[PDB]
């Protein structure tokens, strides 16, 4: 709807009509971007990736893409239906699935961030690929399922999973089901923040030995490219959600949050996929 | 069937050997005759492999140069190397020409398009006396830089660095002779871990 | 002065040889084979995919019974495969991680390996103790061991990187015979079916046919223009195909002392790693650096089929003794049994 | 030192000079006869049925 109801108690009525069209067009472009990304991933499956590094990274990206697409279509379905046509018919399952898929996407971004941190801080350490895949799948899907089922089993008897017109998770002096979306999802992003900084700490390391200077500030382009590639994949743009927690009265935070996260799939395609030269060479001629 | 059990046992042994070899660095050393490679390799036929462990990390160093055959016919099997160790005899001006030729040929091969270089500058102690005895400007027609030893070493580094055309994909390093063997091992380990970090980042698409 | 006369004599001898060759070349094989029907497209399916190697498989050989297989890779070990059931029989931990050639005995007893160590290690598969052990370590080569083959269980022929072939006696351990005369590094060799004479290709675009009993260069062919990496006799033993770095598989004839055809195409620009012949010799096989093999008609110079499916450059391919299937080992540590 | 090598090369060339060569047509006919003699015994050329194919 406004797309700010994800992490805000309410959205101002003066900004909702303006931001609604932007949200709808952003989610449509995101659906298109995820469709294109899945098509190119299916076309290039098991061919570009050679080492376990590329395999794990590509599995993480494809899981994130699938979760984003399913969550976005579920959110569209939940928004397009009325709150009184099916109070428990269609929006209850829709909001359950949408929250579960958002949190699974957040935990998959956590998986990618912790994978990068582990692979950077510990240079020479080999781990079983199948065991790593199993652990990632178990904790990136089992934990969201557990939190979703406990949320749907605790607040259901009180009929406080949804409040009035909004059949998203409720707040503002009721139960506390929205803490399953505000506390973890932000915190994951917080982790994805420091890991990013960690990458920066390893992208500006002093030159080993006393070798003479190589580039006259030519690494700025590489650092910027890495930052723009890694920002949408790690979901840093969700940080502005805490801004909605801080005030929930000013429209600038909501507008920028909706604009950045609505086009999150477009950013993922442009930076995560399009900026990769290994795919640029194979896509220019095809 | 006993054949299935034999196959399973052999597969287990192969997987154990692969796990053991995954922790290996598999470095590679080059240079010229009497260019100081002995000092760099002995700090602790065809080609010889020297194995040394530092900070719980094992390195194999292959002294390529004793084959005395066509390099293009067996260099393709020297892939998957973390970096290329290179040694240059600074004192000997005559050795410099073919050292530079070998460095240019090796860095320009299609196979070594991503592997880094940890080239060393050996015989640095005796090079200071050589400059005082024989001016550097006489030895080389091109400019020799300032009369100081440090600027001469900087000029040597500069003319070594620009020979590598693949500046972006190759991150070379420069070091001089250290009396203590600990310093050379520390520098080699730091270069190897930095190269592995860069390779992991490149494989992760960050670069 | 004195050397000038020798140069002139050599030049006039070469002119006489080439004039005789041109005179004998009445008509090429391609014109004669216009009446023959084309083989047509051939379907090639990987019945088995032998996996377990951890590094690029660089050399391999087929067993004498067309069942057992042997493969060598820069990992540092030799693997014996049961091609029928994909099972592994033996895994020798070679003392040298760099192995460049492997050979299987005509009786399935000894296996030979070689590489940049310049020595040939012969291992006994059948031992009283049970554990595989190094039967022999032949040494005396100053270059890398590019190729090696067994004449029998007691005699071996090897090609080194110092322009020298050597017929070694396994029991003696010394060079029984030495063949020299190549101006470039000898990369591969193949044995005739009667094991009485063998042809070896060098890096000077010259394939030399030597006689093992005599020890002298019986014949020399110069038709290529780059390195020669593949050698394989015809099943009849009168012809042999040479693969070079120009994607031109050239078919030479021992009796004719000519070049019959040069299988090549405009699409292929890479080189050749290994070639092989079918049981009847009509269906030629070759391995290219463009990540896939190529099956040609040995009498029509037409690409009969493509064996794509390898993720890296193909290294060594070989046809069984009975011609039941063809094995193909590539640089992605993968062996495929095409049929 | 190269004089001995040149003499050895010219002696080898002279030894290879007096080697008889048959017509190319005769060798082509022999290859034709060999190819059609064992054509039925070429499992690669003629697809063997899976009943007796060990790799099928
Ligand atoms: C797709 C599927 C998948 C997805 C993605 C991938 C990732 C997963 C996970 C990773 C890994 C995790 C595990 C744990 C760790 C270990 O192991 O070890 C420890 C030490 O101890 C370490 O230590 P520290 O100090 O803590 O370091 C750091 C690490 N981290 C992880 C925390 C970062
Ligand atoms: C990494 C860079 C590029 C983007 C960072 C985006 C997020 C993580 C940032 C942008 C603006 C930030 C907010 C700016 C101001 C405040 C008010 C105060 O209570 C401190 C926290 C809080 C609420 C910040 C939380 C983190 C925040 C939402």
């Amino acid at each position: 709807t406004s797309f700010s109801i994800l992490m805000s108690p309410f959205v101002p009525s003066t900004i909702f009509p303006v931001v609604k069209w932007i949200t709808y067009v952003g989610l449509g472009i995101s659906i298109g971007s995820l469709i294109l990304c899945l098509i190119i991933e299916a076309l290039f499956w098991k061919q570009i990736k050679k080492s376990q590094t590329s395999h794990t990274r590509r599995i993480c990206m494809v899981n994130i893409a699938l979760s984003l697409l399913i969550a976005d279509v579920w959110f569209i379905v939940g928004a397009t239906v009325d709150t009184t046509v099916n109070p428990s018919g269609v929006c209850t399952a829709a909001v359950f699935f949408t929250h579960f898929f958002y949190l699974s996407l957040f935990f998959w971004m956590l998986m990618l961030g912790i994978l990068l941190a582990y692979r950077i801080i510990l240079v020479f350490h080999h781990m079983a690929q199948h065991l790593m895949m199993a652990v990632g799948f178990c904790l990136g899907y089992g934990c969201p399922l557990i939190i979703s089922v406990i949320t749907i089993a605790v607040t259901q008897p009180s009929n406080t999973y949804k409040r009035k017109d909004v059949c998203w998770l409720n707040w503002s002096n009721g139960s506390k089901p929205l803490l399953a979306f505000v506390v973890p999802a932000l915190a994951i992003v917080a982790v994805n923040f420091v890991v990013v900084l960690l990458v920066l700490t390893k992208l500006w390391r002093p030159t080993v030995g006393e070798r003479l200077s190589r580039d006259d500030k030519a690494t700025i382009i590489r650092v910027g490219k890495s930052l723009l590639i890694l920002t949408p994949l790690l979901g840093l743009t969700w940080g502005f959600g805490i801004g909605t927690i801080v005030d929930s009265q000013n429209l600038a935070w909501h507008v920028i949050f909706a604009l950045l996260n609505a086009f999150q799939g477009f950013f993922i395609l442009c930076f995560g996929i399009l900026l990769d030269s290994k795919l640029r060479q194979l896509l220019f001629n095809k | 069937k006993a054949a299935v059990e034999r196959s399973k046992m052999i597969d287990r042994n192969l997987r154990e050997d692969g796990e053991k070899a995954a922790r290996e660095v598999k470095l590679l050393l080059l240079g010229a005759d009497n260019s100081g490679k002995s000092t760099i390799v002995k700090q602790m036929t065809g080609i010889v492999e020297t194995h040394f462990t530092f900070k719980d990390l094992h390195f194999k160093m292959f002294d390529v140069g004793g084959q005395r055959s066509e390099r293009k016919k067996w260099i393709h099997c020297f892939e998957d190397v973390a970096a290329i160790i290179f040694c240059v005899d600074l004192s000997d001006y005559n050795r410099m020409h073919e050292s530079m030729k070998l460095f240019d040929s090796i860095c320009n091969n299609k196979w070594f398009t991503d592997t880094s270089i940890i080239l060393f500058l050996n015989k640095k102690d005796l090079f200071e006396e050589k400059i005082k005895k024989s001016p550097l400007t006489i030895c080389y027609q091109e400019y020799a830089g300032s009369n100081t030893y440090e600027e001469a070493a900087a000029y040597i580094q500069c003319q070594f660095e620009d020979l590598n055309k693949r500046k972006d994909t190759k991150e070379i390093y420069t070091h001089f002779t250290c009396a203590t063997d600990t310093k050379n091992a520390q520098f080699i380990f730091d270069a190897v871990t930095d190269v592995i970090i860069k390779n992991n980042l490149k494989d992760c698409g960050l670069f | 002065s004195e050397l000038d006369q020798l140069r002139q004599e050599a030049e006039q001898l070469k002119n006489q040889i080439r004039d005789a060759r041109k005179a004998c070349a009445d008509a090429t094989l391609s014109q004669i084979t216009n009446n023959i029907d084309p083989v047509g497209r051939i379907q090639m399916r990987t019945r088995r995919t032998l996996r377990g190697h951890l590094a690029k498989i660089y050399a391999m050989h087929w067993g004498t019974d067309s069942r057992l297989l042997v493969s060598a890779s820069q990992d540092g070990k030799l693997i014996i495969w049961d091609s029928y059931t994909t099972n592994k029989v033996h895994a020798i931990p070679l003392r040298s991680s760099w192995v460049m050639t492997c050979a299987y005995a005509p009786s399935g007893n000894y296996v030979a390996c070689g590489g940049l160590d310049n020595i040939c290690s012969i291992y006994n598969l059948k031992t009283r103790e049970g554990n595989v052990r190094v039967s022999r370590e032949l040494a005396g080569h100053t270059g890398y061991l590019s190729c090696c083959r067994f004449l029998d269980d007691n005699q071996i022929v090897t090609s080194s990187g110092d322009t020298t072939c050597a017929l070694w006696d396994i029991e003696t351990g010394q060079q029984t015979t030495t063949f020299t005369g190549h101006t470039g590094d000898v990369m591969s060799l193949s044995l005739a079916p009667d094991t009485r004479l063998f042809v070896s290709g060098a890096c000077d675009a010259s394939a030399k046919l030597w006689d093992v009993r005599e020890g002298m260069c019986r014949q020399t062919f110069t038709g290529h223009e780059s390195d020669i990496n593949a050698i394989c006799f015809f099943p009849n033993g009168n012809a042999f195909a040479t693969g070079s770095d120009d994607a031109t598989c050239r078919l030479f004839d021992l009796r004719a002392d000519q070049e019959l055809m040069t299988y090549s195409h405009d699409n292929i620009i890479c080189g050749i790693t290994s070639v092989s012949f079918s049981k009847s010799g009509r269906l030629l096989l070759a391995g290219y650096d463009d990540f896939n093999c190529n099956v040609w008609d040995a009498l029509k110079a037409d690409r009969a089929g493509v064996l794509a499916g390898h993720d890296n450059r193909v290294s060594c391919l070989g046809v069984t003794d009975d011609g039941m299937a063809v094995a193909t080992g590539s640089w992605d540590s993968f062996l495929k049994i095409w049929n | 030192a190269s004089i001995a090598q040149a003499r050895k090369l010219v002696e080898q060339l002279k030894m290879e000079a007096n080697i008889d060569r048959i017509k190319v047509s005769k060798a082509a006919a022999d290859l034709m006869a060999y190819c059609e003699a064992h054509a039925k015994e070429d499992p690669l050329l003629t697809p063997v049925p899976a009943s007796e194919n060990p790799f099928r």
